[PDB]
């Protein structure tokens, strides 16, 4: 019993609730792409000023 | 003297019993330290929990 109890206290001092890390990696995934879009904005900034000369 | 014996078993069984409930080095029914502190909030509050000597 003693066994058990320790390992269930490093457990709960170790694991990881998945179900948070799930729902963060989907707002990640979401926020990287987002971001890779706002990237390409950028870099499409600076084309127009051939139209100037 | 055969249920004296086991009744000095017992009472040894029960001292080793708590004296090896412990953890991280810390315990609670030992007897060690009065109390425990935990941490309760951002500024430093803490969660008093008092000893129970078993």
């Amino acid at each position: 019993k003693l066994q058990d109890s320790l390992d269930a206290g490093v457990g709960n001092l170790v694991d990881a609730d998945l179900a948070k890390e799930s729902a963060k990696l989907q707002s990640l995934q979401t926020k990287q792409q987002l971001g890779v879009q706002a990237l390409s904005i950028a870099n499409q900034s600076s084309s127009s000023i051939l139209s100037l000369f | 003297n055969a249920l004296k014996s086991d009744f000095d078993s017992l009472r040894d069984q029960i001292t080793k019993a708590a004296s090896n409930a412990k953890f991280n080095g810390v315990s609670i029914a030992d007897g060690t330290t009065t109390k425990l502190s935990f941490l309760a909030n951002s500024d430093g509050s803490a969660f008093t929990v008092t000893a129970k000597t078993l």
